[PDB]
């Protein structure tokens, strides 16, 4: 459950984890 | 194994002994190390390794002198990491101090008996001749104990520059440049330099070239000493602290802009040396605003740089004795810090903040651990929340302001909810 | 007249020779450069020449000859420059032999380790190779298409060495690492590249996110016979700079 | 081209003849790979449609895709086959999912794993969206638990949640001090993920002094740390500190690299390439050696850390210099880790990169150390001095020299070829 990070598109955030 | 003896022109600097030139040195040589990993062409190094750099600079009165020791000492005509061989190589005051003069394991003074005598035989009593003058120009680094140098002299039929630069003591431009920083620091009373200069350092990235641009930056840098792309910013943050050294919140402002908008290598240099710049020009009531505020940004892309930096200034206030700014900065910013959009991103914030502001060894020490994981939720992210929140709520925090956190927590209860079994 | 030129490129090819004869061919270590002073002199009069003549193709040649020596001599960020005045001075003229240059001048910067002044040059050669040679007068003709193959897969990889941050993340980054990615198209999205060379692009752009490392480790060997050796490099620093991250410096 | 149009005319055939089958089981029994290979050409695709169009032919087409997914792994292959698996008729939903899971998502083409992630989950929401009748009967209890049992037990319930959870909505249908550290510290150091080293190095560093030589000498430790751990303490030794972090990195690295020594053959003979295994009963040794891939991903993850410590060596104290007893391990060592990636070369493919450069950096530095040096330079190791002459010319040639080119263009024989090999 990733996406990208508003604030920096190269750093990972977390929905479904 | 080796390159060429260098003895540069330029002697130590004597502001560096000083308390703010101590602490000039540990953040500079920080500013050092990165500009030549990322610059430096290496001649001397064959493995990839990024931080060992050398120079070939042996002490004399033996053993070479350390990198971190030869600070702005290094001829600037040359390049850096180049290790060939150019006019100036020995100084004319290392010849006079290593032979005595004052005005290896091989037989070195026979070969510079031999040559004086044979050369001499050749060209006293053109294309040999030249050549010949050649030789003799690069051998006299080796000629040592004698009067038989004026030899040299008595043997009679860039241009000048490197010769000026001996009877003082982009190849035009290298060594008129270095002309230029010796006279006006050795020779000051017998500004249009350091205006142009300015300028030189001020053109576009293809009409300054990045070997000029080094070089007299450099130049200018050991003037402001002794009281007389990701690379270019590098260097042009080593100008800028050798002046902090020798409006104080602009100077700062551009240090969290660098980390705003730079790569992220030279961010995380700038990120290792923004705790002590900090503590050396600002109290510390003042500096917990800003570190928290550019922690919290949305223009904010490195967290996991910034997350050392609030780690260094609340590990200070923990150590110096201000302990009181350690929870009530704390109690102050937990309403942002907990209204942060993305979950994940939010509640890794809270276990930084709280790691960085704790009491104990241990929860100081497991910061990296937090940082490995930044961005994730799963079971071990929440329960290290729940863990380094309950070490705050124990040792830290007063019934009202317990309270107030207790509030801030069920304002976004509605993570942050298993909290409520274990702060009761 | 113009045999001035002439004289002027024979004796920079002598004093280049003598240059080469002792960098080169003996491996003095006495050599200070002054052969090279006089051929960077002959040539820069030549260029003038040149250009005063109004034969900018002409003085092109004498920069990409001085550029090369340069890279042969072990003056990378140097040649670079000149290779770039190769470029600035064949564009308005012969568009194909400035984006040439243009790559020697990003090989260059590859050497000098100047990433992101490589990652401007393939930029700046991606945009004229559509600009000049992918129109239907749309798909590119033969030349210009191996040209934007080099600057894709090249680009690719300094933007996962580099990482831009927002703002310098250009529109130009944003689209093309948009393009590694998939979510709903498969009953073509390979555009000029090979398509086993495009899903692994795909796969290294996705586990470099994901900090795969054991991924990246299986994608550099499959990935390396498909590559120029420049670009193995690059794979080889985005896989060292996972494992062990510069700016640290412990 | 016969074989390829062939088959594309009877696909063209069968399409205007679907009003009976048995031409079409044969094509997709015999064919499947063809099928899908040819998939873009247009009747190919035409019978793909109407094999989506028919129960039982998609049933045929997923058990033939099953016979043959160990040939149809390739990138471009896996892509065809997916694309041939979207629009599959609706009643063979629980039999390609099954697929799905089972024999795919472990590919190392990240990309091939996410299109199948996608489909996978399409697939559960049309098992969402029919009756429980006739959903139920494509995929039943302990089926469904057998996927979820091998998702749970290899990683892929952690890394494709939206799968998983789609999975669980259709079946439902207190802070101790060192002993504490230490056990977190364990669940990150101790486990062969290279995801984050230098975090893993700062964690380490603050276990107390007296416990890390047993936290790092235990088998599970992560020998990819080594490496970290010498260069982070070389920044406390470099501050004028004692590291206790490089003291046992430096013993730890010391008894690995002695320690695989000794599974080494007693008596060393030179590696050449161009026909092995004369004295069969070395060669078999090493194949049992350097085939393991547990010893052999063992080297260049210490030759990572040997290299580490060699290029320190120099202005480290001289309390942390080589021990005089390890010079001759070290060198064997490094004679053994180019033998083992020349080995590879010949095997499989070209080793991995940062292997290739770490075998190479303690070649280049045990030959700049002058110990080292004289071990390698000694009558006793001159088969040795010709392996690393015999390696090094190899990895050069299978990587610069193409099939059909040379290195250059406009006493037993082994010493003599090691002459001739360091010449050119």
């Amino acid at each position: 459950x990733t996406r990208h990070w508003q604030n920096n598109w190269w750093i990972l955030y977390h929905e479904f984890c | 194994v080796s390159c060429l003896e260098q003895q540069p022109r330029n002697k130590p600097l004597k502001a560096l002994d000083t308390r703010f030139g101590r602490k000039l040195s540990i953040i500079r040589g920080i500013v050092e190390q990165e500009i030549q990993a990322m610059v430096s062409k290496r001649e001397n190094i064959a493995t990839h390794h990024l931080y060992q750099a050398w120079d070939p600079v042996p002490s004399l009165s033996g053993a070479l002198i350390s990198h971190e020791k030869l600070l702005l000492q290094i001829n600037p005509e040359r390049e850096l990491g180049s290790m060939s061989y150019k006019l100036g190589q020995v100084s004319i005051h290392s010849v006079w101090l290593g032979n005595s003069i004052t005005p290896a394991g091989v037989d070195i003074h026979s070969c510079s008996q031999f040559l004086l005598e044979l050369y001499s035989r050749w060209i006293l009593p053109a294309i040999l001749i030249s050549e010949v003058v050649r030789s003799l120009l690069v051998v006299s680094d080796l000629f040592t104990e004698r009067n038989q140098f004026e030899l040299m002299y008595v043997t009679l039929t860039v241009g000048a520059l490197h010769g000026i630069l001996y009877v003082l003591e982009q190849q035009h431009v290298l060594v008129m440049c270095a002309t230029a920083f010796y006279l006006i620091e050795n020779y000051p009373l017998d500004a249009s330099i350091i205006q142009m200069c300015g300028v030189m350092l001020s053109g576009s990235e293809e009409s300054t070239p990045s070997i000029i641009y080094h070089c007299a930056l450099r130049g200018l840098e050991r003037l402001l000493l002794s009281e007389q792309s990701p690379h270019r910013a590098m260097a042009a943050l080593g100008l800028m602290l050798t002046c902090m050294y020798t409006v104080a919140m602009e100077r700062v402002s551009v240090l969290f802009d660098r980390i705003r908008k730079g790569f992220p290598c030279e961010a995380r240099v700038v990120a290792r040396i923004l705790p002590q710049f900090l503590d050396d020009f600002f109290p510390p009531q003042d500096i917990m605003n800003k570190v928290i505020g550019e922690f919290l940004s949305n223009q904010q892309p490195y967290p996991q740089f910034m997350a050392t930096v609030v780690y260094k200034v609340f590990q200070t206030l923990h150590s110096t004795g201000q302990s009181s700014m350690v929870r009530d900065w704390v109690m102050l910013s937990l309403s942002n810090f907990t209204q942060r959009a993305p979950v994940a991103m939010a509640t890794w914030s809270l276990s930084c903040f709280f790691v960085s502001a704790s009491t104990s060894p241990w929860v100081a020490a497991i910061l990296p651990h937090v940082i490995s994981r930044m961005g994730k939720l799963e079971q071990v992210d929440v329960n290290l929340f729940c863990l380094v929140a309950t070490d705050f709520y124990r040792h830290q925090i007063e019934e009202l302001d317990r309270r107030a956190f207790q509030s801030v927590l069920e304002v976004v209860a509605a993570p942050y909810h298993r909290l409520l079994t274990c702060l009761r | 007249g113009p045999g001035e030129a002439l004289a002027l490129t024979e004796a920079a090819r002598l004093f280049l020779r003598q240059e080469r004869d002792a960098r080169q061919r003996l491996v003095c270590p006495a050599a200070y450069g002054e052969p090279l002073q006089a051929a960077a002199s002959a040539l820069g009069a030549a260029v003038r020449l040149h250009l005063e003549l109004g034969q900018p193709a002409a003085a092109a040649a004498l920069c990409l000859e001085l550029a090369a020596a340069l890279r042969d001599l072990g003056q990378p960020a140097a040649a670079a420059g000149h290779f770039q005045r190769a470029a600035q001075l064949q564009l308005p003229q012969l568009p194909l032999a400035a984006l040439q240059a243009l790559g020697e001048a990003a090989s260059c910067q590859l050497l000098a380790r100047d990433y992101t002044g490589a990652l401007a040059v393939f930029t700046r050669m991606q945009r004229l190779a559509r600009e000049h040679g992918s129109h239907p007068v749309p798909a590119a003709l033969g030349a210009f298409s191996d040209v934007l193959v080099r600057c894709e897969v090249s680009r690719v990889l300094l933007l996962l060495l580099l990482q831009p941050p927002p703002a310098k993340l250009l529109p130009e980054h944003a689209q093309t690492l948009e393009k590694y990615s998939w979510e709903a198209f498969d009953s073509e999205s390979s555009g000029q590249l090979p398509e086993e060379l495009f899903l692994l692009l795909q796969s290294l752009v996705m586990a470099t996110h994901e900090k795969d490392t054991e991924a990246i480790k299986s994608l550099q060997v499959e990935m390396w016979p498909l590559l120029t050796a420049e670009q193995n490099h690059l794979l080889h620093l985005v896989l060292q700079e996972t494992i062990s991250p510069s700016g640290q410096g412990v | 081209i016969v074989r390829r149009g062939a088959l594309i005319l009877f696909c063209d055939y069968v399409c205007q003849n679907l009003h009976d089958s048995e031409h079409l089981t044969w094509l997709i029994v015999n064919h499947i790979q063809d099928l899908i290979s040819l998939s873009h050409e247009p009747p190919v695709q035409d019978f793909i449609s109407a094999v989506h169009r028919n129960s039982a032919a998609s049933g045929l087409f997923i058990q033939a895709i099953q016979s043959r997914c160990e040939n149809l792994s390739t990138p471009t292959m896996l892509k065809k086959t997916l694309q041939c698996l979207e629009g599959i008729h609706l009643s063979q939903s629980g039999a390609v999912l099954t697929l799905y899971v089972d024999r795919l998502l472990c590919t190392p083409f990240r990309v091939l794993a996410r299109m199948v992630d996608i489909l996978a989950c399409r697939r559960v929401e049309m098992l969402l969206a029919a009756n429980l009748q006739s959903s139920m009967a494509q995929l039943p209890m302990e089926e469904l638990n057998r996927i979820q049992e091998y998702l749970q037990s290899s990683g892929l319930a952690q890394r494709h949640q939206r799968l998983y959870s789609l999975l669980d909505r259709f079946r439902l249908s207190v802070s101790p001090d060192k002993d504490w550290y230490v056990h977190l510290v364990k669940s990150q150091c101790w486990t062969r993920s290279d995801s984050a080293l230098l975090e893993g190095a700062e964690l380490v560093n603050r276990i107390p002094a007296e416990d890390m030589n047993a936290f790092m000498m235990n088998s599970e430790f992560n020998l990819s740390l080594l490496a970290p751990c010498l260069s982070l303490g070389m920044s406390e030794i470099s501050g004028g500190q004692k590291s206790a972090l490089f003291e046992a990195a430096r013993e730890v690295t010391l008894a690995r690299v002695s320690g695989t020594v000794q599974q080494l053959p007693a008596v060393h003979h030179v590696f050449q390439p161009e026909l092995p295994a004369e004295p069969a009963a070395y060669w078999s040794k090493l194949n049992d050696l350097f085939g393991d891939a547990a010893l052999y991903q063992s080297l260049p993850t210490l030759a990572r850390a040997l290299a580490q410590y060699l290029v320190v060596v120099s202005k480290l104290p001289s309390h942390l210099h080589l021990p005089p007893e390890k010079e001759k391990d070290i060198v064997k060592f490094v004679v053994a880790t180019l033998e083992a990636l020349s080995w590879h070369l010949i095997h499989e493919q070209i080793p991995l990169s940062l292997d290739l450069q770490a075998g190479l950096d303690c070649c280049c530095l045990a030959l700049q150390l002058p110990g080292l040096w004289s071990v390698v330079s000694s009558t006793e190791f001159v088969t040795h001095a010709c392996s690393l002459i015999h390696c090094v010319h190899f990895i050069l040639e299978a990587v610069a020299v193409q099939p059909g080119e040379q290195l250059l263009s406009p006493n037993p024989k082994y010493i003599t070829a090691a002459c001739e090999m360091v010449a050119e």
